[PDB]
């Protein structure tokens, strides 16, 4: 079991199922199919790939170069997401456009993307952005905005490390003998605030009675119990003193201006002692906020 | 010995404790400025005293020129240890 | 509310019971290594959830890739707190 | 003695605890209806046995022809009580 | 007797008859046939299959894909009820409603409804949700409102478990060669209140006289003996203290404010101990509510 | 024995009661605030003493200093309780 | 502010820990040269950054051409801090 | 001894140490996310062992299974101590 350390290392992080997430990229392949087949006068077929958890240097490293990447935020959420389109989808959308008929293979350029390549790829993105927005709209309220353009993972660091976990949903394009690609990433501190939607399937809305739910579990928590514990001051002292603990041994301690009431060793309060009814008492004066 | 020479450099931390009690939590939401509250212990009972939170033994309050002090009394040997720990 | 809020920082602690039997202590003595003891809920029943000793809602069992889960089904409204408490 | 055979005509309840686990009330706040708790105890670990909320022994869970029951296996003699106490 | 425990397994619960439901089913299938042969223009053959009890997972597993899955609310009772519409029917209607004469059998596609498709399930669904009101509205009154149709158990989670009790009335649907089948699945939580209407069979109205009866009953009920007990006051203490109780021996007891009587170990009042008439006497203060 | 060590460290319950009756729930409901109801035990008999809802001793009441207090008198032995009991 | 800069001018200390663990001083004294202790920390888990030995922030270790760094990932805003000093 | 062994009921807290540096206050200001801070311990240093704050061994890092460990190496005898306090 016992294995040297080294830095560069990293583990996993075991499985995180979001079938939420699945509906929602099922719901935008069926409005993107839809999209795409108003645009280019054609029916495509487009198949979501699997749900893939990996740092983002491993996402990286099997993006062909080069490769139109567009930044997109997801408000309210903090974050940029990233909508990548292959070069094969862009190619066979502008010989489509164009009247092409797709006989011919695609060559292999390794080039930038012209700009009327540019204004296909925008033509695109406006539709899926609408289309992921619609999905999304389902279960949560968000906003998809579009914020730049790039074609390397020089311009990118959407994630501060290299080794970021994201979440990545590939889907597959066919219009024929073409099988083209697009992918949406999304890092996953984005959504970890949601993670509790996300992962359990989604009910029946039923907003006012999840409401009287929450209210109800709110007024049956109040009724639970605890042990309140006050601590009246603190002495720093050594081992060796008390290990010469005796009878009439007198420790000076600074006196208490107040008394901490913790819970578990979590404050709630600052009060002063007091002597009512015979016992010790404590007059709150502030709560711990 | 030796060891016992070395741990002696390292500082440790007292904690004296007045007293302690069990309440619910809609009580405490009861509770307002100047509530009073009282605890199990009784006048005139040592008090608690813990290292790092162990109670290790007891004492009895008293004033020094301006300070509160503590008066060890006894220690919690551990038959008297495990008696007020089946409480 | 802003106590609400305060609460929140303070954690609590949640018990799952399987259930309950009463016996003599004559029949506790009599049971040895590897006895049977029944229990009064039968099977698929959803069991007890319970903080600090307090029962709030119900859930059924299930496993987590390795662990335990309970799925919590129904609530402990004080009708059927009352008519169970009155068992 | 004459006494046991007196307090035997007492009944007493049990209690069997499927575990235990802690969190935060937010957490709790968070949680909604099929969210899934886990627990501190593993999977095939025995279950606490608990008279009047006092854990005695430990037991194994089988059914009984539609009745769940709890096999005894061992016991919580006072070194092993004391150290999962000290949890 | 004595079993092994496995938390995925689970039992089921004897025999729920519901002669009211049957009957409610009678009827919505006699409306029901009347639709359709109005809308076809030719005679339907409408039976009603045996009610059935079974967890909703049995009941999903045996659904093809796809399935035309129909959302509906049974107001004012809590749930989503669902209209199950087998593909087989679908295109047999369609073919009716074009001039199809049948004699072509139906070829598997496995393949989503197209929007005329779509909206020849809604013309049987509206004429269904009437036929179903009315037959309910015999026994009680109910409201259905259709809320949106899915084509997979993805889209469902109409119950919290898949486990979940759920009641399914297939009906088969025959207009020839034909023979067509649709299901009504409704979940047992929401039809738990009116379990007892459901169970015994419906009497006449006599609703006057029903209420007599229930306030006859009230008036014999109040006639009614119980004890009474009131407990002073409860001491926390050990077994071995009970084995050592000897005369003389004091026991310290916290004074009681108020006096909570209980019948059966129900609380039903607070008060306060005084002495009239030479006997304890308990000054009532207020009632537990 | 050890066993009964073992059950000394579980905590109990103690209840006394001071009287019962018998009365229609007619008559109750007649009951309105500040209505006197009798019972059927005398002025200066023992009252009972109740562990978990059973019988095992008589008592007098004291007051110590503010608080109410049982001075234990007689015990329930079984021709005693079996005689008030058929009752 | 003006302050910021003067104590700006002045220089602070930066710890950064690896982990932490409790032992009993006995454990201590068994172990010998090259015996393996372990933490509580898991691998991968961002390390405790301390400044005056006062936690502020936490960060990853990274190799610089021959000397470590901490690459800084996450903050210890109040409710996390509180969340994990009451562990 | 036999407070040895009294003073083995009570649990310490152990600490380990990556390594230490020194810094102005305007330099980390000047630190943002993903910044690179230096340490003044080379690589391959055994790391500080501190409890409750005192270095009183050395060890090194390596990983039990997913967990991470510190090997002991070396102690902290007062001439070396001393060195190092004098840096």
């Amino acid at each position: 079991d016992i294995r040297p350390y080294d830095p560069n290392t990293q583990r996993r992080v075991v499985r995180e199922r979001l079938q939420a997430l699945e509906i929602i990229n099922e719901r935008f392949a069926r409005q993107f199919r839809m999209g795409l087949f108003n645009l280019l006068r054609r029916s495509p077929d487009i198949t979501v790939g699997a749900i893939r958890i990996q740092p983002y240097h491993e996402f990286a490293r099997n993006l062909p170069v080069p490769t139109n990447l567009n930044l997109i935020h997801l408000k309210p959420l903090r974050g940029t997401g990233l909508v990548v389109f292959s070069p094969s989808l862009v190619f066979i959308a502008v010989d489509n456009l164009f009247g092409g008929d797709g006989r011919f293979p695609t060559k292999v350029e390794g080039r930038e993307f012209t700009h009327t390549e540019q204004r296909v790829i925008n033509r695109m993105l406006k539709l899926a952005l609408e289309g992921y927005s619609d999905a999304w709209k389902a279960i949560n309220p968000l906003e998809v905005e579009y914020v730049r353009s790039e074609m390397q993972v020089k311009f990118t660091n959407i994630t501060t490390s290299p080794n970021d976990i994201v979440v990545n949903t590939p889907f597959h394009v066919e219009i024929g003998n073409l099988t083209g690609e697009f992918n949406i990433c999304l890092p996953f501190s984005m959504i970890e605030p949601l993670r509790e939607l996300l992962v359990n399937p989604p009910l029946e809305n039923s907003r006012h009675e999840d409401q009287n739910w929450r209210d109800n579990l709110v007024r049956q928590v109040q009724h639970s119990e605890l042990e309140l514990v006050a601590n009246f001051a603190d002495i720093p002292l050594r081992l060796s003193q008390i290990l010469k603990l005796k009878p009439g041994d007198v420790l000076p301690i600074e006196k208490p201006d107040r008394i901490i009431a913790h819970v578990d060793g979590v404050p709630v309060l600052t009060s002063q002692y007091g002597t009512v009814n015979g016992q010790y008492a404590l007059r709150v004066e502030h709560l711990i906020n | 010995m030796q060891d016992i020479d070395l741990i002696m450099d390292i500082p440790v931390k007292l904690t004296v404790e007045l007293g302690r009690t069990r309440m619910t939590i809609k009580e405490l939401l009861r509770l307002t400025q100047g509530s009073v509250v009282a605890l199990d212990g009784l006048a005139g009972e040592p008090l608690d005293i813990l290292i790092n939170g162990y109670l290790i033994a007891q004492g009895e309050v008293v004033v020094v020129a301006d300070k509160y002090g503590v008066r060890i009394t006894d220690i919690i040997t551990p038959s008297e240890r495990m008696r007020r720990l089946s409480r």
